[PDB]
């Protein structure tokens, strides 16, 4: 496929490493008895193996000589759901941090000690901050064209 | 105005030829830059005007489009063909030192003549005809030839862009392309491939 | 395909367009550029004894002030050119279209 | 007449050697005692790197910002 | 051969001689 | 004056031992000693510069003089992929019989090093072949270290000492450096390849007696002069050609193959003697610049004037930046040791990838010296130029007159700069450490499945461009309709393409997941290394903390324990911190190389490329697997000629463990101690009839500093330096 | 010796002569400040460099100024 | 009553609550979606 690699249920590799590693577990296993609590656990082990594998196998992971799989974060639309997708919901996340602690930070500047409440934390005024940063790149951008994002002069 | 509810710049006020008001990155903001910017606009959009017609007249008769017509010297022994007969002096170093002495020579002068109004309309031997006669009707071809040239270069950018969408291929072929079926032949095929 | 046509026709053509063409451009701009200095004064002003330039070597009796260096300069230019025109022409590299 | 600036306004350090130059402070009080090279007593909201939050300026080194 | 003459005298005799002279010229006063 | 120093009279007047280091240490800082003018300033580094070069010359002129008296030059010409080249002979009365043994290789009479340095296939790529050639070139560099000596001696006396106006003549040095240095220099080079070195590497041994009637062409000169150059280049070396012989010789002395000989594995000896040709004449031409005594040239101070954009997004752009660097010494060396250091790092990337003397890609144990060698050294000298570049802003910058240029600009937006290299520091040290850290933990819980392998597909992406095809990805030079294909065929892609696919040499290695996390570690360190170094040079004049930071100098102990503590404030401590972390990426660069060299020259890439991944893989499959031969250089046992490295590998762990001391404890406790031991002498019999003649005193804060650093950087490079040879010299693979 | 500098900044609070371990500094009258006194350096002979008086000084930025110097016996705090 | 909330507030046991919370729903986000290198929604 791409850079060469081959796709994860193309490998040999891949699926040798899926046997290697249940037939290891298994081994660990006939020393235990059948209704033993050890047993249901590397059973469970052993299905949460295949699920992985077959998992990675479905969702078109790309695998190298070592059977192991290789991300691409070229945007390659084939495979955003490896960096691009899963970055995007970070930058949500972050920038949600972020906006509510520097909201946080904007509403405590005018009290008569505001070291007190960033060592002591007002959670009322928090918990009524934490959901502005759902609407976190409306509230920026818009204080990006207002000139209310950045400190005039500094 | 070139775009209503738009504030104009300071330094555009509408009196040059061409002046509606558009330059979103002030980069006129010097007069020396304004200054030198319209001159070099005039020649870019004369340079157009030239092109335009020199690039589609030639693809109307037996001869290739404008890509085309510029091969020979891509081979060893080219040799140019000015209406399907094969000139003397076809060679590529032939026409290439001739092509610098000559255009060198001239667009030089035009470097070493700072009116700066000689460098955008000079005139004299450039206007035998005589149309720079009355103030007015000289202004108002000024303005014909800024919005003629404009559309020459808007023109020399289809037929750039077109060409990289159609690789060999003739500008006046796009638009046979086009009247094929204009509702299946469009930019979106190029846009949306 | 012979060396002194190339060579011959390319100086010449230099010299012809640094004598009579690129001539006043190059002297205004040779004057607006000025001489190097160093702490706002020149380099000989300055103290160092073998910054003069030689006014002697650019004195010519030639109407327009063409001189040795003239030459030397538009020369090189003409026989460069003349032997990159004839080595380009010798090697029969050829692309493909 | 009042030399400086009026007490309470708002002044942009300008020594460059100050912990809040180009910042601002607000006025305590301007000695108007001639021969004094820095009258201009100024109060700041932040401590400096030796806990200080008070300091004297001379006239060309506050500017009033409002 | 050679080494056998030169490998002391660089490596015994040399800095014997560089130390002991060094060390008279940084102690000496004027 | 009065004594030691006499160039400082206030450490000459220090009563206790500081005197003595001191005056070692600031002996060659010219500008503060007493008395010092511009004209003695330029005129001692004038007169430095001389006995440098005569330094060089006599030291190569040895190395020369050991390969040709005690060396394997002769006999290694004859074998040169079985013979192991000869450094000198060894002569350690200390040796036991088995030292002698061991270290009796190369096909020598008694104890020898082996050479690593790779002047052997140097000197025979070039043309030598006797040990009589060698002779002769150590005695032409004795006496060229004997004039280098003289010319030095010459300028120091009055009527030869020349102006300061002489040196500030910068339009006159870069025309002859780019005319006379660069490029005549280069120029007569391709004269020795096409008449000694091409015509040597075909059987024909030309020399200064038979040099002047042999032809270097069989129709020399006259094509040159038509400008049907093409005839030099009508008849090369045949693929299957033997160096030192003739079957397959040809009679070309330039062309443009693009590939190796396929014999020696290096460059055409012909592409090389084109190459610096072209590259001369291009010098030549370029060097006729600026303006001197004939009315025609550039004047450098008007064209910086000139570059200023309209808007003024650059202020006054580049105005007064002529004489900023022409009077500031600093200036200058800051921007010498930068574009030295990036075109040291630059010999090391090529010199591995395109190996240009014959049969020196075959011992591994030469290229991984020689690249280690240049990139430490590289790694130096770029310390070194941030270090002046500190030390030009506090002694020599002028603010008024930089007044709003870019240079002014930089101190302006400081915090800018400053900020923005520490969140890339931040960004790379954050998300590099923790993607090692994920997939150690995926293998430690035995799930390598769960590791994230990003490809590093965008350099992929131009080994694609450069016409590899191990990745497949169909763009230039990788793809047949490319015009960048077509251009090239008739001329270096023939013999590009023929290497770059050539699964045995090093051009253009295949990477993989483990060169993209390691890649990443060597932006990490090139990013806070510049932090480091940047931050010090911008606050050297001045902070918050310390508004008056240039009144104190470049390099003083700290500002007390007021104001919270200033410790490590000034620049040369910025400096003294960014050595740490150059080691430090070089250290990562050269662990890079070394593992990926030695896996390959073992043909076991995939342990590479699945082990490279995860940092417990560095650990054990690199450090601890290949140290097995070295730390048994001497057991129990017995030894072999391996335990002069383990020998010096664990004088490295001390030397830098010894540098801990310096670095950690600090002076307050040193000196008591050393009170406590000045009474007890004064109180011992006997003893006390021996009086100090200097006052024992604790090592200066900024002393200890040096010292700890010195320790640090010696036990770094001698602990790796015997490792790495040791690793693979004792596999020779 | 070690050089001491005192600058016009000074308010004259007779800290830094407090804070001196080796009586360096002394306090003269000025007419510059409220407290109509400033700080001198007569004695820097026996200034050892502690900077003791730097870390007392509440001018910003600060008005004594100790410029580590030459090295003697009494400036390296020597009892041998 | 206010004094032990206020306690409750300050940087270390709001850390610890909140840590703690938020450790617990990564632990159960992995283990009802264990392993995952991307983003399968699509
Ligand atoms: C299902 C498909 C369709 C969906 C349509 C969308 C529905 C979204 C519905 C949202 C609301 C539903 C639940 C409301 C419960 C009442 C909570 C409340 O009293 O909601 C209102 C409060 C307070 O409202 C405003 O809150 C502001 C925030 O400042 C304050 O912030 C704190 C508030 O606790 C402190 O009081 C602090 O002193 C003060 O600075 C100001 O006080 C304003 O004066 C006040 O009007 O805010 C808050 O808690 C905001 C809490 C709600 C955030 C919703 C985010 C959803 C994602
Ligand atoms: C910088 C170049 C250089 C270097 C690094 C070495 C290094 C070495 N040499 Mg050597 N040597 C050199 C140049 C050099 N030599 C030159 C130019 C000659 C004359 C052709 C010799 C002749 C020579 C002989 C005969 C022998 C050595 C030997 C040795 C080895 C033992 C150390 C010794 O005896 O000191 C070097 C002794 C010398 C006499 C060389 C010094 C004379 C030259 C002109 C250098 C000038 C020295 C000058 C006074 C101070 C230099 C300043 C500074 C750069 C040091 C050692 C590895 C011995 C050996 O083989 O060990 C087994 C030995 O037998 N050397
Ligand atoms: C770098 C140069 C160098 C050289 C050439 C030598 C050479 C020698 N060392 Mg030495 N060593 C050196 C550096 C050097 N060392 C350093 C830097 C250290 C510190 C780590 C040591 C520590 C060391 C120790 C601990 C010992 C040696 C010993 C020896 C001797 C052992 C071989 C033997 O049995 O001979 C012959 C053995 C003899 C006893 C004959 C002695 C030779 C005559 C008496 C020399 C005459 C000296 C002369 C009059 C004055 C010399 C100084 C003068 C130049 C000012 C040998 C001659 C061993 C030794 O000396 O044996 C007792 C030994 O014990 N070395
Ligand atoms: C509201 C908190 C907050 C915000 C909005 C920022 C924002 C910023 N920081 Mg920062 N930082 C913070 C806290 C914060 N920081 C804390 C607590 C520390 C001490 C560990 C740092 C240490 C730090 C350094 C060293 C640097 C920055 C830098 C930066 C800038 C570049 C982005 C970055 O690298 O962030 C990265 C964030 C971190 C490295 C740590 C963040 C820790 C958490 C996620 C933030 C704290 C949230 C807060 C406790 C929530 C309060 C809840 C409230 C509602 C009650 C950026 C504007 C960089 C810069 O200079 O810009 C060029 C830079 O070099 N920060
Ligand atoms: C500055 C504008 C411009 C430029 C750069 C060119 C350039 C060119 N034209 Mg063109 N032309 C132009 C304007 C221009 N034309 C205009 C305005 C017209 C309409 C009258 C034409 C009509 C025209 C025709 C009919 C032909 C060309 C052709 C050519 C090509 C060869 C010319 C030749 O053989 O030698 C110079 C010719 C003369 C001096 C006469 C050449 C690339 C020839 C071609 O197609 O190339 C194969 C061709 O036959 N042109
Ligand atoms: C052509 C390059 C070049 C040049 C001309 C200079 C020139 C200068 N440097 Mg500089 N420097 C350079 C490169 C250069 N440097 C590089 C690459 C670095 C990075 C390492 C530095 C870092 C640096 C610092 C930090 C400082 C200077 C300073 C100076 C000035 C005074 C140096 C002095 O007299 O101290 C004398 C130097 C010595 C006595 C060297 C002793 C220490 C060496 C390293 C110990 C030897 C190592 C070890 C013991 C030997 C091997 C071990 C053995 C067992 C094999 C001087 C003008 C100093 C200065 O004046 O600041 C204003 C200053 O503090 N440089
Ligand atoms: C054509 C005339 C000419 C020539 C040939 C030189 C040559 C030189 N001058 Mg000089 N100079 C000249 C005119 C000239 N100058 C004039 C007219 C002036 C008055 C303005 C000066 C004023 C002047 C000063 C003030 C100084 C010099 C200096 C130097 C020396 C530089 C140091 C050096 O050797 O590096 C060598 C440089 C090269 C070999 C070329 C560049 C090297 C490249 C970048 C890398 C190596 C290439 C290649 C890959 C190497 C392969 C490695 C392999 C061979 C092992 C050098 C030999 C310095 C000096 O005097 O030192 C004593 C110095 O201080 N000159
Ligand atoms: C500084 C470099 C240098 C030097 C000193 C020489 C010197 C010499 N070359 Mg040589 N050569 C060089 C570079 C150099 N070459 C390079 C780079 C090439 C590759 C293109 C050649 C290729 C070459 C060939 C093929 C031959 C020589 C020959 C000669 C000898 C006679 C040249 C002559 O008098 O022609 C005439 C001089 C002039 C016409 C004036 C030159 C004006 C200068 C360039 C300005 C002569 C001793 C010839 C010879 O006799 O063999 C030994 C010969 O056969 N050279
Ligand atoms: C910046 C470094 C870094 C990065 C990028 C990752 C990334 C990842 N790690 Mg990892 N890890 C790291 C450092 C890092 N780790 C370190 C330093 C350690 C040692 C303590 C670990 C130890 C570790 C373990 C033990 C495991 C991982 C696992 C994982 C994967 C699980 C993704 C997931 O939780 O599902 C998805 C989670 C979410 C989508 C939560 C976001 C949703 C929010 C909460 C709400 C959304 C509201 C809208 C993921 C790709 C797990 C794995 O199985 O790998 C495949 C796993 O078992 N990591
Ligand atoms: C008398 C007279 C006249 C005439 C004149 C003449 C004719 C002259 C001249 C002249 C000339 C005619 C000159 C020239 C030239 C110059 C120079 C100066 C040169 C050069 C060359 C070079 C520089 C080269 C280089 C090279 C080499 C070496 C090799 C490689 C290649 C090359 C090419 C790069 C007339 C009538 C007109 C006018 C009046 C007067
Ligand atoms: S540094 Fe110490 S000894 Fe010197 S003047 Fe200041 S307080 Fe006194
Ligand atoms: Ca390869």
């Amino acid at each position: 496929d791409i850079a060469g690699l081959t796709p994860c249920k193309d490998s040999k590799q891949f699926a040798k490493r899926e046997k290697q590693s249940i037939k290891k577990l298994e081994s660990s296993l006939k020393l235990y008895a059948p209704d033993s609590a050890p047993a249901l656990a590397i059973n469970a082990t052993i299905e949460k193996t295949k699920r992985r594998f077959d998992n990675y196998g479905k969702q078109g992971l790309l695998c190298g000589a070592d059977g192991l799989p290789h991300l691409i974060v070229s945007g390659d639309q084939r495979h955003w759901g490896e960096f691009i997708t899963p970055g995007i919901l970070f930058l949500y996340i972050a920038g949600w941090i972020g906006w509510v602690g520097r909201s946080y930070l904007i509403a405590i500047r005018d009290d008569k000690k505001p070291t007190q409440k960033e060592i002591i934390i007002d959670v009322p005024l928090a918990t009524g901050l934490v959901f502005r940063g759902f609407s976190w790149p409306i509230a920026a951008y818009r204080e990006l064209l207002n000139g209310e994002l950045v400190a005039k002069d500094v | 105005d070139w775009m209503p509810g738009q504030p104009r710049p300071s330094y555009l006020d509408g009196s040059a030829p061409g002046d509606f008001g558009f330059d979103p990155l002030r980069l006129g903001e010097v007069p020396e830059n304004l200054e030198r910017f319209k001159e070099s606009e005039l020649i870019h959009c004369r340079w157009a005007m030239l092109a335009v017609p020199g690039i589609l007249v030639p693809e109307a008769l037996g001869l290739g489009n404008w890509v085309k017509a510029q091969e020979w010297a891509a081979l060893p022994g080219g040799q140019a063909t000015y209406l399907g007969n094969p000139v003397p002096w076809g060679t590529l170093p032939t026409i290439l030192v001739i092509e610098f002495l000559s255009i060198a020579f001239v667009e030089h002068q035009r470097s070493m003549e700072k009116d700066p109004e000689k460098k955008k309309y000079p005139g004299g031997a450039f206007d035998p005809l005589g149309y720079s006669k009355d103030p007015k009707k000289f202004h108002e071809y000024k303005i014909k030839e800024v919005k003629n040239g404009r559309l020459a270069l808007l023109a020399f950018v289809g037929i750039c862009v077109q060409q990289s969408a159609y690789p060999g291929t003739g500008p006046l072929e796009n638009l046979a392309t086009h009247l094929a079926d204009p509702w299946h032949n469009t930019i979106g095929n190029v846009l949306i491939p | 395909l012979n060396p002194s046509l190339v060579i011959s026709l390319s100086t010449g053509l230099s010299l012809f367009l640094g004598r009579f063409v690129f001539f006043n451009f190059q002297r205004e701009n040779v004057a607006k550029q000025g001489l190097p200095e160093q702490n706002g004064v020149t380099h000989f002003e300055a103290g160092d004894t073998r910054a003069k330039e030689y006014v002697s070597l650019l004195k010519s009796n030639d109407p327009v002030g063409f001189n040795i260096v003239d030459v030397l300069a538009w020369g090189s230019i003409g026989h460069i050119v003349a032997y990159y025109i004839l080595a380009t022409s010798s090697n029969g590299y050829d692309p493909k279209f | 007449p009042p030399i400086g600036p009026k007490r309470g306004a708002k002044v942009k350090i300008l020594r460059q050697e100050s912990y809040w130059y180009k910042g601002t402070g607000s006025v305590v009080a301007v000695d108007q005692d001639p021969n004094t090279r820095y009258p201009v007593v100024v109060r700041f909201n932040k401590v400096n790197y030796a806990n200080v939050s008070t300091n004297n300026y001379a006239l060309d080194e506050v500017e009033e910002v409002k | 051969n050679l080494p056998s003459l030169f490998v002391p005298l660089v490596g015994l005799l040399f800095p014997a001689v560089a130390m002991a002279s060094l060390f008279l010229h940084v102690e000496k006063r004027l | 004056a009065l004594r030691f120093p006499r160039f400082s009279q206030g450490l000459a007047q220090d009563p206790t031992t500081r005197r003595i280091w001191f005056g070692i240490a600031t002996a060659h800082d010219f500008e503060s000693h007493d008395d010092i003018t511009e004209g003695r300033l330029y005129q001692n580094i004038f007169a430095s510069h001389f006995g440098q070069l005569a330094i060089i010359f006599l030291w190569t002129s040895g190395n020369l003089f050991h390969v040709a008296w005690q060396g394997n030059f002769e006999a290694w010409v004859q074998d040169p992929l079985h013979v192991r080249p000869i450094a000198h002979a060894i002569w350690d009365p200390h040796f036991g019989q088995p030292a002698v043994e061991a270290f009796t290789r190369g096909g020598a009479l008694g104890p020898v090093n082996i050479a690593y340095s790779g002047v052997y296939q140097w000197w025979y790529t070039i043309g030598l072949r006797t040990n009589e050639d060698l002779y002769t070139g150590a005695i032409f560099l004795l006496f060229l270290s004997f004039i280098s000596l003289l010319a030095g001696w010459l300028h120091l006396q009055p009527k030869w000492k020349p102006s300061v106006s002489w040196f500030k003549n910068a339009e006159s040095r870069l025309n002859h450096h780019l005319s006379g240095l660069f490029g005549v220099s280069s120029l007569a080079w391709a004269g020795h390849l096409v008449h000694v070195a091409i015509p040597g590497s075909r059987g024909e041994y030309v020399r200064w007696n038979n040099f002047l009637s042999v032809l270097p062409h069989p129709q020399g000169l006259g094509p040159l002069f038509t400008g049907q150059w093409n005839l030099y280049a009508q008849n090369p070396d045949s693929s299957n050609h033997l160096f030192s012989t003739s079957q397959g010789a040809g009679t070309a002395i330039l062309t443009l193959l693009g590939g190796f000989h396929p014999q020696t594995q290096s460059l055409w000896l012909t592409d090389m003697a084109h190459h610096h040709l072209a590259i001369a004449i291009l010098f030549l031409i370029g060097g006729h610049m600026y303006r001197t005594n004939f009315g025609i040239g550039h004047s450098i101070k008007y064209i910086l004037e000139a570059h200023i954009p309209p808007g003024g997004r650059l202020g006054r752009g580049h105005k007064g930046l002529y004489d900023t660097i022409n009077n500031s010494i600093h200036f200058q060396l800051g921007l010498a040791l930068a574009s030295l250091g990036v075109i040291t790092s630059l010999v090391a990337q090529h010199m591995y990838s395109l190996p240009a003397y014959a049969f020196i890609a075959q011992d591994f144990t030469t290229q991984a010296a020689l690249y280690t060698h240049h990139q430490y050294i590289a790694g130096f000298i770029m310390t070194g130029a941030f270090a002046h570049g500190a030390i030009f802003f506090i002694r020599d910058y002028n603010p008024e007159q930089n007044a709003d240029n870019v240079l002014a600009r930089m101190l302006e937006h400081k915090e800018a700069i400053i900020s923005h290299l520490s969140w890339a520091s931040l960004f790379l040290g954050f998300h590099t450490l923790g993607l090692y850290v994920h997939n150690d933990v995926m293998l430690a819980f035995g799930t390598p499945e769960k590791q994230i392998l990003i490809e590093p597909i965008f350099a992929q992406w131009i080994q694609s461009a450069h016409g590899k095809t191990s990745y497949g990805f169909d763009v230039l030079l990788s793809s047949t309709n490319s015009p960048a294909l077509n251009a090239g065929r008739s001329i270096w892609l023939p013999g590009w393409l023929n290497a770059i696919n050539e699964n045995s040499n090093s051009l253009f290695l295949t990477i993989g997941p483990g060169d993209f996390l390691v890649h990443h570690a060597i932006a990490l360190g090139l990013h806070t290394t510049t932090l480091i170094l940047v931050k010090g040079a911008l606050d050297a004049r001045g902070s918050k903390l310390m508004p008056d930071k240039k009144d104190f100098g470049y390099s003083f102990p700290c500002d007390g324990p007021g104001r919270g503590g200033t410790c490590d404030i000034s620049a040369w401590d910025a400096f003294y911190l960014a050595v740490f972390w150059m080691l430090n990426t070089i250290g990562w660069v050269t662990f890079y190389w070394h593992w990926k060299h030695i896996t390959l020259w073992q043909g076991n890439v995939s342990q590479f490329n699945e082990s490279s991944t995860y940092l417990m893989g560095w650990l054990r499959d690199y450090l601890w697997l290949n140290s097995s031969q070295l730390i048994n250089g001497y057991n129990p046992f017995g030894m072999n000629s391996l335990s002069v490295w383990a020998w010096m590998f664990l004088f490295g762990h001390l030397v830098w463990a010894t540098g801990f001391m310096f670095l950690i404890s600090w002076r307050g406790y040193w000196q008591e101690l050393i009170e406590t031991l000045a009474w007890a002498h004064e109180r011992t019999p006997l003893a006390n009839l021996i009086r100090w003649r200097d006052k024992p005193v604790a090592l200066s804060i900024v002393q200890a500093r040096l010292v700890g650093l010195v320790h640090f950087s010696v036990g770094y490079i001698f602990t790796y330096a015997a490792f790495l040879i040791a690793s693979t010299s004792g596999k020779f693979g | 010796s070690h050089s001491v500098k005192i600058y016009d900044t000074c308010i004259g609070c007779t800290q830094c002569v407090r804070a001196c371990p080796t009586d360096v500094l002394e306090m003269i009258p000025w007419g510059g400040c409220k407290a109509k006194q400033i700080a001198s350096a007569p004695r820097t002979e026996d200034c050892v460099g502690c900077k003791r008086c730097e870390s007392a000084c509440p001018t910003d930025f600060l008005s004594v100024r100790v410029y580590l110097w030459h090295e003697t016996t009494r400036s390296m705090g020597l009892a041998y | 009553m206010r004094d032990l909330k206020t306690y409750l507030s300050v940087a270390p046991v709001a850390s610890t609550l909140w840590f703690a919370a938020l450790a617990g729903l990564l632990i159960e986000i992995n283990r009802f979606f264990p392993d995952a290198l991307t983003f399968p929604f699509f």
